[PDB]
């Protein structure tokens, strides 16, 4: 879902998106180079969400200039979270072309085990939803591309159906 | 346990209404039928994504002699491809040089 | 390089998402529903809104209202989409009074989403956004209520229902039920705001049925007895009652014709002189009437139809107006008479005696 | 209307009587059923709720002293986050039937004191809770509280 | 010819439901006359029941003159999508020939895959 | 025409309904007068549901009435064979519709040459429907087409593509110069005009969008009736302002698969 | 051997789900010389995906028999000569990218030229 017609004149550059937008550079290679990374920065996180469609789960947010955080200095950023179709697990996206790829994975209270039992909690029901935030590093995981290692994890929060 | 079985079942159930011995009846059957096929193919899916993890993070040989045929493969694919071009391009050349 | 910029990039991008939101809360706030401050929810990126407690009038029994506020856990509401104005809120529900076939058997917490989006005009966070919401959670409580009654007399089941129908669908907002002795056909009930009436919808789902599901001819006198009592077991009493004589009548050729009356009083009419009245009852029985004579009077007669002499006889065979009474069949006699047979063309019996 | 005055004339000037149900069904029960034949066969949840659903820097519990199991009850909150300092407990009570009103804030100005910092937190604070709107919930006055932490610890340093 | 007969039909009808009410009414009214205390005459009581009779007749009768026109319409309808009579005949037999064998192709295939 | 059949369909609705609203009334009133606890209340409540039934039938009769108004003027075997083949087109028509939105292939790969008289038919036959475009073909520079495609009295569109797929398109207004001095077909030039260089801008991003992996036909197909829908330009206004002019320009984005107009700050 | 038969059981599910499209895209497109030919189109497509619902079977079966370690405990979060073998092919597969590289860049300058020259030969 990015593509770009890209259009060579004397001394500019003319570029017009897929979905109804227009730029214009100029002769310097700079503002090219920068272009480019700052799309290859938003290639993520679509791709996250039409994966999202094929394999079962449901978004339940999605921003592709995010308005909360640090500051960026070459593009803007972009955000998603998805839940579980049982409902229980999520997981959540964000996406920079400075600080990139920072995923979180968001549980069931009463399998973290070490949360401080709040008082007014007395009943069952309310464990049941869920609460914890717990991050999980990038590096170090199985399959070779970004999109990839996405597929393996969002595979072993499903029900053990083997 | 054997996903497959219920998967063709749903598969023949999509065929159920035309196989037999004015509009909102057919429409809500296909509906219902369709959409219980694509739950059962994304569960088969599912289970094939488990095993191959669990199967990778097991023993990544296999998946070292996998990457090993690939290479090998695409190898033979650009060296053929560019003995096709150097071929055409002989040939060109001799029709160029026949002026 | 240092020509970007980005301090007045950031502001309009935050001040952009963010927006939106204010319009929302002031609407929540306008209609009287009790929420929370709009926060940062989990994670950093992401701003949400929660809402405390749905408005109290919702128009069913105030026992209802309570197991529905024993029974909610959450309202919360996102955005998503492009061009930022599609709206999702999401409920979750704790002890599911009933279980599916589907793999919806699980601990029991059960998720709902409901997705709403305005017009280019009429802004994103206008009146109309929060009317739909209301009307799809007063549907659901509508559904509701008879999803309870039934789940309460569930267990109390006169035996013959247990084996002919099971549930296969409940989304808190569509009723889809499985009946059939091979479970090959589907009936769905499902309220809405538009007509203030209930919907119930027939489908054939299954390796074993007709190429209709045999109940299309009684779908109007069905949908106004549903309408006028709304009860899941006499539904289903009824369906049993009347499925087997209806699959022999559906397959006459179409000389005859079918008029439903009200339900379980269908009317057969041999081209434009003669009729019958055929009457459904429980416990296996058919009444079968000439219909041609007026109940209450003898020298008079019905306007377009002419009596049938002889037909007496032919009907007690396989048991001046001595027509005019019932006569009794055992649904297996019905088969026969209207079942395509080779004389003693396929003709049926009933339409040799006519000709 | 049309068409049918005659009934409604009929019903009204028959209307509260004795003997009104007895006449209709009189009246109207044999050629419905000859036709048709026979008739059919403590602690409120959203405070509980609320204290689910709040962000993971916040550990609210029943205050040990003053009374419980009631309408009002009362909270002493403590604050964890890395990012900022420690502040006094800064307890709450709410009353009952909490939706549709506002929570008050228990002002304890003698531990607020003695520090420059302590007590420009709690002016700050001040200023946010006469800027906050009516019919506010706890969650909003909580996160001004860490807001107003961290503006103070902004401003000092 | 059936919409003729709906046209010179619907007025019946309207004075049919008329006249039902009507009696409807007047029958109402002189039974709760004689269940209170005091007196009227009844005469031409026209009974309840004959009225209901009549105008269920009549609206089953148009009933089945308008499923009559539906259905004729319909099926010229659908025999115009589809000169010489034995060349029309070879065609219709050719058709049925190709609707029986495509039907069969697709229960051969369902009763191979499973079965 | 179809429309008699809809008519006589809801006339069976309607007199369905009547019969039905009937016997609702008699039965309702023959139930009889019910407790509803105080006594207001029970006054109340017997009146308002008996009026809503009478009204339910008069209102039931006008709309028959209005119907009435608005309308106007081996045999068996082979009807079986005509019944079943409609019943076939429409069971794979919705099946065909809900397949194709949720694709679950991910690559093409497992583990372009055409005749010109291929591409000149298909373009013919594009051509033969929409009496008002026309379409004229030429190739004046090796197996590259040129086509020029000529819309009303308002538009003029120059298409070059490469073996049948679609490359680059260049739109004019009518008055304007398209040929060369030379008198062949002016390829690089502009339309000395912002509508038409927006809409040039629009035409490239819908030719973006429309890419079928392997049926070429459609793509060419769904650009020429996207393309259609600009006849009807400069008499009609946005969706959202209302005005025709935002910053002196008039609607100038037709949205896909809802060809509606639009501003282009109105996205 | 068995990641590769994982992988080719999904791919089968893929062209099952597209045989199926196909297939009722296929029964609209027939509209009551070529019937025939359509007919026979149709029945070696649903042949074939009969063999594919038995490839997929086998693939099911085989797979099956060969989970000790369950899922969600892989996950890492926060808190011997196939190396050496590898890095040859690797190394040599660059380099023949870097002299196609040099191949297309020229091919690429050939045709900038003669378009430059055959545009303005009038
Ligand atoms: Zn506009």
């Amino acid at each position: 879902s990015i593509q770009l017609q890209l259009n060579i004149g004397v001394e500019q550059i003319r570029v017009v998106h897929r979905d109804g937008r227009v730029i214009t550079l100029s002769y310097q290679e700079q503002e090219l180079q920068d272009f480019l990374l700052s799309q290859m920065s938003q290639h993520q996180v679509h791709a996250v969400q039409q994966l999202a469609k094929v394999m079962g789960w449901q978004v339940l947010s999605f921003s592709n200039h995010v308005g909360l955080g640090p500051i960026e200095s070459i593009g803007n950023a972009s955000a998603i979270t998805v839940a579980s179709p049982s409902g229980d697990y999520a997981i959540s996206v964000r996406n920079g072309p400075e600080s990139g790829s920072k995923i979180m994975v968001q549980f069931p209270r009463n399998q973290c085990k070490d949360l401080p039992k709040s008082d007014v909690l007395q009943d069952n029901k309310w464990s049941h939803l869920r609460g914890p935030f717990k991050e999980v590093q990038w590096n170090k995981m199985e399959g070779r591309n970004f999109v990839y290692k996405m597929e393996l994890l969002m595979s072993a929060l499903s029900p053990c159906l083997l | 346990s054997t996903l497959v079985d219920e998967l063709e079942s749903s598969f023949e159930a999509c065929f159920a209404s035309l196989v037999s011995q004015d509009q909102e009846e057919i429409r809500t059957g296909v509906d219902q039928c369709i959409q219980k096929f694509l739950d059962i193919a994304r569960q088969t899916e599912c289970f094939f994504l488990q095993k191959r993890l669990q199967l990778s993070v097991q023993k990544p040989e296999q998946v070292i002699k996998e990457d090993v045929s690939e290479l090998r493969n695409e190898l033979q694919r650009k060296d053929a491809l560019v003995q096709k071009h150097l071929t055409k391009l002989r040939h060109w050349q001799q029709v160029l040089e026949d002026i | 390089m240092c020509a970007f910029n980005k301090v007045l990039a950031h502001f309009v991008a935050m001040c952009d998402t963010n927006m939106p939101f204010v319009g929302l809360r002031l609407e929540l706030s306008n209609l009287e529903i009790p929420h929370q401050g709009v926060q940062v929810e989990g994670d950093g990126f992401s701003h949400a809104i929660r809402l405390l407690k749905i408005p109290p009038c919702k128009g069913i029994t105030e026992e209802t209202q309570k197991a529905l506020d024993r029974s909610l856990l959450d309202c919360t509401f996102r955005l998503q989409g492009r061009n930022n104005r599609t709206w999702v809120a999401e409920l979750v529900f704790a002890n599911c009074p009933l279980n599916g076939t589907s793999t919806r058997e699980q601990g029991p917490s059960r998720h709902v989403y409901l997705t709403y989006e305005n017009l280019l005009s009429e802004p994103v966070g206008g009146r109309k956004v929060v009317e739909m919401f209301l009307n799809d959670w007063n549907s659901i409580a509508r559904l509701y209520e008879c999803v309870l009654e039934f789940a309460r007399s569930l267990p109390d089941i006169p035996a013959h229902l247990n084996i002919f129908s099971e549930v296969r669908v409940y989304n808190y907002r569509k009723l889809i039920l499985c009946y059939g002795t091979t479970k090959g056909s589907s009936i769905s009930i499902q309220w809405n705001s538009i007509h203030q009436k209930f919907h119930i919808s027939l489908g054939t789902v299954g390796p074993n049925s007709g190429c209709s599901n045999c109940h299309n001819t009684i779908l109007h006198q069905l949908q106004e007895m549903f309408n006028k009592t709304p009860n899941v077991v006499q539904l289903l009493q009824v369906l049993f009652d009347t499925q087997a004589p209806l699959n022999a009548i559906n397959k006459l050729p179409t000389c005859f014709s079918i008029l439903p009356q009200s339900s379980t009083h269908i009317r057969l009419a041999f081209r434009n002189m003669y009729c019958i009245d055929i009457y459904c009852r429980s416990r296996g029985v058919v009444a079968i009437r000439d219909g041609a004579y007026s109940l209450f009077d003898n020298s008079k007669l019905v306007e377009g139809f002419y009596p049938a002499p002889g037909l007496k006889t032919f009907l007690n065979m396989f048991v001046s107006w001595a027509a005019s009474i019932p006569t009794i069949l055992t649904h297996s006699a019905l088969n026969i008479l209207l079942l395509p047979s080779p004389t003693p063309y396929l003709c049926s019996p009933l339409e040799r005696f006519l000709g | 209307q049309y068409l049918c005055q005659p009934l409604l004339d009929a019903v009204l000037a028959n209307i509260r009587s004795p003997v009104f149900n007895h006449s209709l069904y009189r009246t109207f029960v044999p050629a419905m059923t000859a036709i048709h034949g026979p008739p059919i066969t403590s602690i409120p949840s959203v405070l509980q709720g609320e204290v689910a659903r709040l962000d993971p820097k916040f550990l609210v519990n029943l205050d040990p002293s003053h009374c419980s199991n009631n309408g009002t009850v009362h909270l002493i909150c403590k604050l964890d986050d890395k990012d900022l300092p420690s502040v006094p407990p800064l307890e709450l009570s709410v009353p009952a039937d909490y939706p549709a009103q506002s929570p008050l804030w228990i002002d304890r100005q003698w531990q607020y004191d003695a520090n420059p910092f302590l007590q420009s937190v709690h002016r700050c604070m001040t200023s946010r809770l006469l800027q906050l709107p009516d019919k506010h919930s706890v969650t909003a006055l909580l996160n001004t509280w860490a807001q107003s932490v961290h503006q103070a610890c902004l401003s000092a340093a | 010819d059936p919409v003729q007969r709906y046209k010179m039909l619907i007025p019946q009808l309207k004075e049919s439901l008329q006249t039902l009410m009507k009696v409807a009414a007047q029958n109402l009214i002189q039974n709760t006359n004689i269940d209170n205390g005091q007196k009227s005459s009844d005469g031409p009581i026209q009974r309840f029941d004959k009225c209901l009779e009549e105008f269920y007749a009549l609206c089953d009768q148009l009933e089945l003159c308008l499923r009559l026109a539906h259905e004729c319409l319909s099926q010229s309808c659908d025999s115009a999508k589809h000169l010489p009579y034995p060349q029309y005949l070879a065609v219709i037999k050719a058709q049925i020939s190709c609707a029986k064998d495509i039907h069969t192709a697709l229960l051969d295939c369902a009763n191979k895959v499973t079965g | 025409v179809s429309v008699n059949l809809e008519a006589f369909s809801q006339a069976i609705s309607a007199i369905q309904a009547l019969r039905s609203s009937v016997s609702r009334v008699f039965d309702c009133l023959k139930d009889g007068m019910r407790n509803k606890e105080t006594l207001e209340g029970r006054e109340k409540a017997f009146i308002a549901h008996f009026q809503d039934n009478l009204h339910s039938v008069n209102r039931d009769l006008n709309e028959l009435e209005r119907l009435s108004n608005l309308v106007g003027k081996l045999y068996s075997q082979l009807l079986q064979a005509y019944k079943w083949s409609n019943k076939l087109q429409y069971h794979a028509g919705l099946a065909s519709g809900l397949l194709n939105q949720q694709s679950l292939k991910r690559s093409a790969n497992q583990m372009l040459v055409l005749p010109p008289q291929y591409v000149d038919d298909v373009i013919s036959r594009i051509d033969r429907m929409f009496p008002e475009m026309s379409i004229h073909l030429s190739r004046p520079n090796g197996t590259s087409a040129m086509l020029l495609v000529t819309l009303g009295k308002v538009l003029k569109v120059i298409v070059v593509m490469r073996s049948l797929f679609i490359d680059r398109t260049i739109v004019k207004g009518y008055n304007e110069n398209v040929y060369t001095e030379d008198g062949k077909l002016d390829i690089w030039s502009k339309s000395n005009y912002q509508v038409f260089q927006k809409v040039t801008d629009h035409a490239t991003t819908a030719l973006l969008h429309y890419q079928l992996p392997q049926m070429p036909d459609v793509v060419v197909r769904s650009f020429m009736t996207w393309l259609r829908s600009y006849i009807k330009l400069f008499q009609a206004p946005c969706q959202r302002c209302g005005k025709f002019l935002q910053d002196g320009l008039p609607p100038t984005w037709r949205d896909f698969r809802t060809l509606e107009a639009f501003h282009d700050t109105c996205r | 051997n068995t990641a590769s038969l994982c992988r080719i059981g999904q791919e089968t599910v893929q062209d099952i789900v597209y045989r199926t499209m196909e297939i009722f895209q296929l029964l609209r497109n027939m509209q009551l010389g070529t019937y025939q030919d359509r007919l026979t189109k149709l029945q070696d497509n649903l042949r074939q995906l009969s063999v594919l619902f038995r490839k997929l079977r086998l693939v099911y079966d085989k797979c099956n028999e060969n989970d000790p370690i369950p899922v969600e405990q892989l996950i890492p979060y926060v808190e011997s000569e196939e190396r050496r073998e590898i890095a040859e092919v690797n190394k040599k597969l660059k380099q023949k990218n870097q002299q196609l590289k040099q191949i297309m860049d020229q091919l690429r300058n050939l045709i900038w030229d003669i378009n430059a020259m055959l545009a303005m030969r009038n």
